[PDB]
């Protein structure tokens, strides 16, 4: 305690999100054993008035929900800064999706925990910026919890209105994006290039929800696409939608994505 | 009524400092109940009154301050909004709220021992950083032993804190400038040689937080005396032309911005002159090269001018 290397209770082992988020491992705290999520953050240059960091952190430190995951904490020796977060070793939402497609039972059930995420950061006034199907993350008892990196871009799960110049409603538009993301495993316009995708969101028309899948899907779908972030539903308001007050499965349910992907990879 | 409220959170307190439960569900409760009365429907003008000045009869603020740690998530965030609001509460011309904390000087001694307890060091400073907008409470603390304190807070190698109790620092030497001017002046041997140690500091962020103060403070007005009295001393002036060199970009930087003021001094001392004369050509030399972008090099002449001459 007060004045002590991170590495004195926190080592490292081995390294999850494949390079994905600014280099995060897989660690133990040595005094209560238990599994946590390292992210090591350079700091020397690295940068230097960057220090606007505080705002991911107090943020985080702020935040309080079991749909979010969890910030027990931020170490630093001088350079090098250490951020223990919650471990989810269920994998990402999109993770589950490269074993195969999703049944519409599933994905009702995620989008319903996703906004139960939302309902919680919007109350508190804070906005995400980056809802997608990989900062969406599952436990090993099928928790659905959102990420905390960003918390207050990636093109297209963009708002227009953003894109323009990220009022919350924005992160509804994400949703709408990630409900599609869910149901073809990739976003709209995903072959395109992002610089093209940034110049036709704001012109063209909001992606629809094409081909044999359910009309309350693509009722769902339709509502949170909508270019006047005005008529876009909350984050309450979607938890009693059609699609998701139809589908009562609980969260335990999506146990069966995690273990389809456990015998996938082999 | 909010005399009930207070009575009734009074009595859930005094239950937690199995069977508990249902004095953390009232304490939570009533914890809301009180901010919906200073904040609302727009928050009535006497039900704030009603309630602040049953929170000073009680002595319900000294309560909750002292155990914070038995709250909630929740409610010590609610616990500061509503500390927050009294304390900004006027009745003309007065602060009703500021001459009760000065009465009950404990309060502001609990919230500093907060930042050697994580679980509640963050809320410990939201509430602190409030107290010292206000002369009275901020005096209180930067005449006392337990402002020394903070030497050992910013460097607490925990970053979510640690900053906090930074931030509280340099609120207590800015903010009051006539109070921190007055400090520094009595104050002064102790304080720096305090205050060298945190630019000597194995902190990347300490050491360029603490470079970035002391420039600020030397060149404030009010801290004339201190200036002339810092850019004196010999070593001093050794310390920033050696920080000038290796190590970090950054650092080095606001080593200029420090070095200066040596440099632009009229009323130079012989240990001063000294030093930068028996170093005369390779200052000119190094400036010149001295890196090197988009800012700065007509300050960077105008030096090599003085120590030409
Ligand atoms: C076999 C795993 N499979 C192939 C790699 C997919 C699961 N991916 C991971 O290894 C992984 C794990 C075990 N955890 C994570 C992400 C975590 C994590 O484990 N904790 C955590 C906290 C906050 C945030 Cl934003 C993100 C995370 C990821 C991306």
């Amino acid at each position: 305690h007060s004045r002590v290397d991170p590495e004195e209770l926190f080592t490292k082992l081995d390294r999850i999100g494949k390079g994905s988020f600014g280099e995060v491992y897989k660690g133990i705290d040595n005094h209560t054993k238990e599994v946590v999520a390292i992210k090591i953050i350079d700091l020397e240059e690295a940068e230097d008035e960057i220090e606007d960091i505080q705002q991911e952190i107090t943020v985080l430190s702020q935040c309080d929900s079991p749909y979010i995951t969890r910030y027990f904490g931020s170490y630093l020796k001088s350079t090098k800064l250490w951020i223990i977060m919650e471990y989810l070793g269920g994998g990402s939402a999109l993770d589950l999706l490269k074993p195969g497609p999703l049944e519409e039972t599933y994905i009702a059930t995620i989008l319903r925990e996703i906004l139960k995420g939302l309902d919680y950061l919007h109350s508190e006034r804070k906005i995400h910026r980056d809802i997608k199907a990989a900062n969406v993350l599952l436990s090993e008892q099928g928790d659905v919890k959102l990420a905390a990196f960003g918390v207050a871009g990636t093109p297209f799960w963009m708002a227009p209105e953003v894109i323009k110049q990220y009022d919350f409603k924005a992160d509804i538009w994400s949703l709408g994006i990630t409900a599609i993301e869910l149901a073809k495993g990739e976003p709209p316009n995903s072959d395109l290039h992002p610089m093209r995708v940034l110049f036709l969101i704001p012109k063209n028309s909001p992606p629809t929800l094409e081909g044999q899948h359910s009309k309350p899907f693509k009722e769902f779908v339709e509502a949170c696409l909508n270019k006047d972030p005005r008529f876009r539903p909350t984050a309450k308001e979607l938890l009693k939608h059609k699609f998701i007050t139809r589908y009562t499965k609980k969260t335990s349910f999506l146990t069966e994505l995690i273990d389809r992907y456990k015998r996938w990879k082999s | 009524s909010p005399a009930d409220i207070v009575k009734n959170l009074k009595e859930s307190m005094a239950v937690l400092e199995k069977k508990a439960e249902k004095a953390t569900e009232e304490v939570s409760k009533n914890l809301v109940a009180m901010k919906e009365i200073l904040y609302g429907k727009e928050p009535q003008t006497e039900a704030v009154a009603q309630l602040a000045q049953e929170l000073y009869n009680s002595g319900l603020l000294s309560t909750l301050v002292a155990d914070l740690q038995l709250i909630d998530f929740e409610g010590k965030k609610d616990v500061a909004q509503i500390f927050n609001n009294i304390l900004r509460r006027q009745i003309g011309t007065r602060t009703p709220t500021v001459e009760y904390i000065c009465t009950q000087q404990n309060i502001l001694f609990m919230l500093l021992k907060g930042y050697e307890s994580p679980e509640i060091a963050l809320n410990c400073g939201i509430m602190l950083r409030e107290c010292i907008r206000h002369e009275p409470l901020a005096k209180i603390i930067l005449w006392s032993e337990q402002f020394y304190d903070f030497f050992r807070y910013v460097e607490m190698s925990t970053f979510d804190i640690a900053s906090d109790a930074f931030a509280t620092f340099k609120d207590l030497l800015t903010r009051h400038k006539l109070l921190s001017a007055e400090f520094l002046e009595q104050h002064y041997d102790r304080f720096f040689s305090e205050y060298e140690k945190l630019l000597h500091s194995e902190n990347y962020v300490t050491k360029r937080q603490s470079l970035k103060l002391l420039g600020e403070l030397l060149l404030d007005r009010h801290n004339f005396t201190i200036m002339t009295k810092y850019i004196s001393k010999p070593e001093n002036l050794k310390l920033m032309m050696n920080l000038l060199r290796d190590k970090s970009r950054n650092i080095q930087f606001e080593a200029f911005h420090v070095f200066k003021v040596f440099v632009a001094n009229p009323n130079k001392t012989q240990p001063i002159l000294d030093i930068l004369l028996k170093n005369q050509a390779k200052l000119i030399e190094f400036l010149s090269k001295f890196q090197n972008d988009r800012t700065f090099n007509d300050e960077k002449t105008y030096l090599v001018k003085q120590i030409r001459d």
